[PDB]
Protein backbone atom coordinates (compact mmCIF):
# COMPACT_ATOMS: atom_id res chain seq x y z
CA UNK A 1 0.00 0.00 0.00
CA UNK A 2 0.83 3.57 0.37
CA UNK A 3 3.58 3.62 3.31
CA UNK A 4 4.74 -0.23 3.28
CA UNK A 5 8.94 0.12 3.27
CA UNK B 1 27.82 19.54 19.95
CA UNK B 2 30.84 17.01 19.76
CA UNK B 3 29.01 14.02 17.89
CA UNK B 4 31.41 10.86 18.78
CA UNK B 5 29.84 7.59 16.87
CA UNK B 6 29.27 4.93 19.74
CA UNK B 7 28.19 1.91 17.93
CA UNK B 8 26.85 1.53 14.71
CA UNK B 9 26.18 -1.98 13.27
CA UNK B 10 24.55 -3.63 9.94
CA UNK B 11 21.18 -5.16 9.88
CA UNK B 12 17.87 -5.39 7.84
CA UNK B 13 16.09 -2.15 7.70
CA UNK B 14 15.16 -0.47 11.39
CA UNK B 15 11.67 0.65 11.41
CA UNK B 16 11.75 0.86 15.20
CA UNK B 17 14.34 2.14 17.82
CA UNK B 18 14.28 2.58 21.78
CA UNK B 19 16.58 3.38 24.64
CA UNK B 20 16.31 1.70 27.78
CA UNK B 21 16.47 4.12 30.26
CA UNK B 22 18.94 2.41 32.98
CA UNK B 23 20.43 -0.03 31.47
CA UNK B 24 22.68 0.95 28.29
CA UNK B 25 20.57 -1.33 25.76
CA UNK B 26 19.01 -0.15 22.49
CA UNK B 27 16.01 -2.15 21.10
CA UNK B 28 15.65 -2.05 17.33
CA UNK B 29 12.63 -3.57 15.46
CA UNK B 30 13.15 -4.91 11.73
CA UNK B 31 11.41 -4.74 8.70
CA UNK B 32 12.55 -9.44 8.56
CA UNK B 33 10.25 -9.65 11.67
CA UNK B 34 13.56 -9.81 14.05
CA UNK B 35 13.95 -7.53 17.10
CA UNK B 36 17.68 -7.08 18.83
CA UNK B 37 18.29 -5.71 22.27
CA UNK B 38 22.12 -4.39 21.37
CA UNK B 39 24.74 -3.36 24.99
CA UNK B 40 26.25 -0.32 22.96
CA UNK B 41 28.83 0.26 25.71
CA UNK B 42 30.44 -3.58 25.59
CA UNK B 43 28.91 -4.08 21.59
CA UNK B 44 27.26 -7.30 22.71
CA UNK B 45 23.62 -8.25 21.83
CA UNK B 46 21.72 -9.11 25.15
CA UNK B 47 18.90 -10.70 23.63
CA UNK B 48 17.28 -11.13 19.87
CA UNK B 49 13.83 -12.83 18.92
CA UNK B 50 12.31 -13.38 15.51
CA UNK B 51 8.83 -12.24 16.33
CA UNK B 52 7.26 -13.03 13.24
CA UNK B 53 7.83 -13.22 9.57
CA UNK B 54 6.22 -9.98 8.77
CA UNK B 55 7.70 -5.96 9.30
CA UNK B 56 7.64 -5.41 12.97
CA UNK B 57 7.51 -1.11 12.87
CA UNK B 58 6.90 -0.13 16.22
CA UNK B 59 9.09 -1.38 19.66
CA UNK B 60 9.52 0.34 23.23
CA UNK B 61 10.46 -1.07 26.35
CA UNK B 62 8.36 -0.80 29.45
CA UNK B 63 11.24 -0.58 31.83
CA UNK B 64 9.52 -0.48 35.11
CA UNK B 65 7.69 -4.12 33.54
CA UNK B 66 11.41 -5.93 32.26
CA UNK B 67 9.17 -5.89 28.84
CA UNK B 68 9.92 -5.06 25.37
CA UNK B 69 6.15 -4.49 23.46
CA UNK B 70 6.14 -4.64 20.20
CA UNK B 71 3.71 -4.56 16.59
CA UNK B 72 4.01 -5.91 13.12
CA UNK B 73 1.98 -5.99 10.01
CA UNK B 74 1.16 -9.10 10.76
CA UNK B 75 -1.75 -6.95 13.05
CA UNK B 76 -0.28 -8.13 15.97
CA UNK B 77 0.93 -6.95 19.55
CA UNK B 78 3.57 -9.20 21.35
CA UNK B 79 5.03 -8.34 25.02
CA UNK B 80 8.54 -10.20 25.45
CA UNK B 81 10.19 -10.54 28.99
CA UNK B 82 14.02 -9.52 27.91
CA UNK B 83 15.31 -10.71 30.93
CA UNK B 84 13.86 -14.48 30.32
CA UNK B 85 13.05 -13.89 26.39
CA UNK B 86 9.76 -15.28 26.84
CA UNK B 87 6.09 -14.31 25.20
CA UNK B 88 3.89 -13.03 28.01
CA UNK B 89 1.30 -11.65 25.44
CA UNK B 90 0.30 -12.24 21.73
CA UNK B 91 -2.99 -10.60 20.41
CA UNK B 92 -4.48 -9.15 17.64
CA UNK B 93 -4.79 -5.50 17.97
CA UNK B 94 -6.17 -4.47 15.04
CA UNK B 95 -7.10 -5.19 11.32
CA UNK B 96 -4.42 -3.63 9.57
CA UNK B 97 -0.69 -2.61 9.77
CA UNK B 98 0.68 -1.24 13.24
CA UNK B 99 2.55 1.89 13.31
CA UNK B 100 3.25 3.30 16.17
CA UNK B 101 3.43 2.00 20.21
CA UNK B 102 3.47 4.38 23.13
CA UNK B 103 3.70 3.37 26.82
CA UNK B 104 2.06 5.66 29.52
CA UNK B 105 5.07 6.60 31.95
CA UNK B 106 2.76 5.55 35.49
CA UNK B 107 -0.20 4.20 34.74
CA UNK B 108 -0.61 0.80 32.89
CA UNK B 109 -1.61 1.56 29.50
CA UNK B 110 -0.51 1.50 25.74
CA UNK B 111 -1.35 3.27 23.06
CA UNK B 112 -1.27 1.73 19.29
CA UNK B 113 -1.78 3.71 15.99
CA UNK B 114 -2.49 2.07 13.25
CA UNK B 115 -3.14 1.83 9.30
CA UNK B 116 -7.00 0.97 10.51
CA UNK B 117 -7.81 4.59 10.89
CA UNK B 118 -7.86 4.32 14.94
CA UNK B 119 -5.25 4.75 18.18
CA UNK B 120 -6.74 2.29 20.88
CA UNK B 121 -5.49 2.10 24.26
CA UNK B 122 -4.93 -1.13 26.57
CA UNK B 123 -4.41 -1.78 29.81
CA UNK B 124 -2.25 -4.04 30.44
CA UNK B 125 -3.42 -4.43 34.61
CA UNK B 126 -6.77 -5.33 32.83
CA UNK B 127 -5.77 -8.25 31.07
CA UNK B 128 -4.55 -6.37 28.40
CA UNK B 129 -7.86 -5.17 27.53
CA UNK B 130 -9.06 -3.09 25.25
CA UNK B 131 -10.19 0.43 26.97
CA UNK B 132 -11.05 2.76 24.17
CA UNK B 133 -11.14 3.15 20.33
CA UNK B 134 -10.02 6.78 19.26
CA UNK B 135 -11.92 6.93 16.43
CA UNK B 136 -11.71 10.18 14.00
CA UNK B 137 -8.82 10.17 11.41
CA UNK B 138 -9.07 9.65 7.53
CA UNK B 139 -5.80 7.58 6.55
CA UNK B 140 -3.30 5.54 8.28
CA UNK B 141 -2.09 6.99 12.00
CA UNK B 142 1.66 7.09 11.47
CA UNK B 143 2.36 8.04 15.33
CA UNK B 144 1.35 8.55 18.40
CA UNK B 145 2.90 10.05 21.66
CA UNK B 146 1.90 10.94 25.19
CA UNK B 147 2.01 14.34 26.66
CA UNK B 148 4.95 13.82 28.99
CA UNK B 149 4.08 17.11 30.73
CA UNK B 150 0.34 15.34 30.72
CA UNK B 151 0.39 11.97 29.83
CA UNK B 152 -3.61 11.98 30.27
CA UNK B 153 -3.55 13.72 27.01
CA UNK B 154 -1.38 12.18 23.99
CA UNK B 155 -1.27 13.25 19.83
CA UNK B 156 -1.60 11.03 16.82
CA UNK B 157 0.14 11.91 13.59
CA UNK B 158 -1.96 10.85 10.65
CA UNK B 159 -1.45 10.43 6.84
CA UNK B 160 -5.12 12.78 6.45
CA UNK B 161 -2.67 15.43 7.38
CA UNK B 162 -3.91 16.54 10.68
CA UNK B 163 -2.58 15.77 13.82
CA UNK B 164 -5.18 15.08 16.91
CA UNK B 165 -5.07 15.28 20.52
CA UNK B 166 -7.20 13.76 22.49
CA UNK B 167 -7.92 12.56 26.83
CA UNK B 168 -7.84 9.56 27.58
CA UNK B 169 -11.54 8.87 28.54
CA UNK B 170 -12.88 11.32 25.71
CA UNK B 171 -14.32 9.96 21.90
CA UNK B 172 -13.23 13.43 20.51
CA UNK B 173 -10.14 14.91 20.12
CA UNK B 174 -9.74 18.19 22.26
CA UNK B 175 -8.34 20.02 18.94
CA UNK B 176 -7.75 18.93 15.22
CA UNK B 177 -4.46 19.90 13.90
CA UNK B 178 -4.68 21.34 10.41
CA UNK B 179 -0.71 21.00 9.37
CA UNK B 180 -0.78 22.28 5.92
CA UNK B 181 1.78 19.25 5.47
CA UNK B 182 -0.02 17.96 2.32
CA UNK B 183 1.86 14.66 1.86
CA UNK B 184 0.24 13.88 5.53
CA UNK B 185 2.02 13.51 8.75
CA UNK B 186 4.57 11.10 9.05
CA UNK B 187 5.51 11.63 13.11
CA UNK B 188 4.47 13.70 16.12
CA UNK B 189 6.71 14.53 19.18
CA UNK B 190 5.84 16.84 22.34
CA UNK B 191 8.67 19.43 23.52
CA UNK B 192 9.24 17.61 27.01
CA UNK B 193 10.11 21.33 29.07
CA UNK B 194 7.11 23.47 30.98
CA UNK B 195 8.55 26.57 29.13
CA UNK B 196 7.03 25.85 25.71
CA UNK B 197 3.64 23.98 25.02
CA UNK B 198 5.32 23.00 21.76
CA UNK B 199 4.84 20.19 19.10
CA UNK B 200 6.80 19.00 16.15
CA UNK B 201 5.51 17.08 13.00
CA UNK B 202 7.57 15.61 9.93
CA UNK B 203 6.45 15.09 6.53
CA UNK B 204 6.70 13.68 3.36
CA UNK B 205 6.61 17.20 1.81
CA UNK B 206 9.70 17.71 3.28
CA UNK B 207 9.09 20.18 6.30
CA UNK B 208 9.34 20.14 9.47
CA UNK B 209 6.81 22.07 11.52
CA UNK B 210 6.61 23.14 15.36
CA UNK B 211 3.16 24.10 16.76
CA UNK B 212 2.06 25.74 19.78
CA UNK B 213 -0.76 23.34 20.93
CA UNK B 214 -1.77 25.73 23.33
CA UNK B 215 -2.93 28.11 20.37
CA UNK B 216 -2.78 25.77 17.34
CA UNK B 217 -0.70 27.98 15.01
CA UNK B 218 2.93 27.12 13.37
CA UNK B 219 6.04 28.56 15.32
CA UNK B 220 8.83 27.82 12.53
CA UNK B 221 9.24 25.49 9.83
CA UNK B 222 12.03 23.74 9.02
CA UNK B 223 13.29 23.51 5.65
CA UNK B 224 16.18 21.17 4.04
CA UNK B 225 16.24 17.77 3.84
CA UNK B 226 15.92 16.34 0.23
CA UNK B 227 13.29 13.50 0.58
CA UNK B 228 10.45 12.38 3.08
CA UNK B 229 11.16 13.24 6.55
CA UNK B 230 10.70 10.32 8.93
CA UNK B 231 10.75 11.75 12.45
CA UNK B 232 11.63 15.08 14.08
CA UNK B 233 12.50 15.40 18.02
CA UNK B 234 13.14 17.80 20.39
CA UNK B 235 16.10 16.96 22.88
CA UNK B 236 15.16 15.97 26.34
CA UNK B 237 18.03 18.00 27.69
CA UNK B 238 19.99 19.92 24.73
CA UNK B 239 18.42 23.03 22.72
CA UNK B 240 18.22 21.20 19.62
CA UNK B 241 15.72 19.48 17.10
CA UNK B 242 16.26 16.20 15.53
CA UNK B 243 15.18 14.82 12.63
CA UNK B 244 16.10 11.57 10.03
CA UNK B 245 15.46 11.25 6.39
CA UNK B 246 14.93 9.32 3.22
CA UNK B 247 17.51 11.37 1.93
CA UNK B 248 19.99 9.20 3.97
CA UNK B 249 20.65 12.30 6.70
CA UNK B 250 20.49 13.08 10.28
CA UNK B 251 19.88 16.96 10.28
CA UNK B 252 20.63 18.84 14.02
CA UNK B 253 18.96 21.78 14.47
CA UNK B 254 18.93 24.86 16.63
CA UNK B 255 15.98 25.01 18.54
CA UNK B 256 16.03 28.87 19.18
CA UNK B 257 17.29 30.23 16.28
CA UNK B 258 15.42 27.13 13.77
CA UNK B 259 18.51 26.51 12.10
CA UNK B 260 20.51 23.44 10.78
CA UNK B 261 23.82 23.23 12.88
CA UNK B 262 24.61 19.55 11.73
CA UNK B 263 24.11 17.08 8.65
CA UNK B 264 25.37 13.76 9.26
CA UNK B 265 25.11 10.91 6.52
CA UNK B 266 25.95 8.09 8.45
CA UNK B 267 26.00 6.43 5.36
CA UNK B 268 23.08 3.47 6.23
CA UNK B 269 20.36 4.92 3.53
CA UNK B 270 17.06 5.90 4.61
CA UNK B 271 16.59 6.66 8.22
CA UNK B 272 12.83 5.55 9.55
CA UNK B 273 13.44 5.95 13.17
CA UNK B 274 14.81 7.84 16.44
CA UNK B 275 15.53 7.31 20.33
CA UNK B 276 16.64 9.86 22.81
CA UNK B 277 17.77 8.85 26.07
CA UNK B 278 23.08 12.65 25.66
CA UNK B 279 22.44 9.65 23.76
CA UNK B 280 20.24 9.66 20.47
CA UNK B 281 19.81 6.84 18.05
CA UNK B 282 18.57 5.86 14.92
CA UNK B 283 17.50 3.00 12.79
CA UNK B 284 18.04 3.12 8.89
CA UNK B 285 17.97 0.51 5.95
CA UNK B 286 21.28 -1.27 6.38
CA UNK B 287 21.49 -0.85 10.14
CA UNK B 288 21.09 1.47 13.47
CA UNK B 289 23.52 3.97 14.77
CA UNK B 290 24.03 5.35 18.34
CA UNK B 291 25.77 8.66 18.68
CA UNK B 292 26.50 11.09 21.69
CA UNK B 293 26.67 14.55 21.61
CA UNK B 294 28.16 15.48 24.99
Amino acid sequence: KEKSD
Amino acid sequence: LDIKKTFSNRSDRVKGIDFHPTEPWVLTTLYSGRVEIWNYETQVEVRSIQVTETPVRAGKFIARKNWIIVGSDDFRIRVFNYNTGEKVVDFEAHPDYIRSIAVHPTKPYVLSGSDDLTVKLWNWENNWALEQTFEGHEHFVMCVAFNPKDPSTFASGCLDRTVKVWSLGQSTPNFTLTTGQERGVNYVDYYPLPDKPYMITASDDLTIKIWDYQTKSCVATLEGHMSNVSFAVFHPTLPIIISGSEDGTLKIWNSSTYKVEKTLNVGLERSWCIATHNYIASGFDNGFTVLSLG
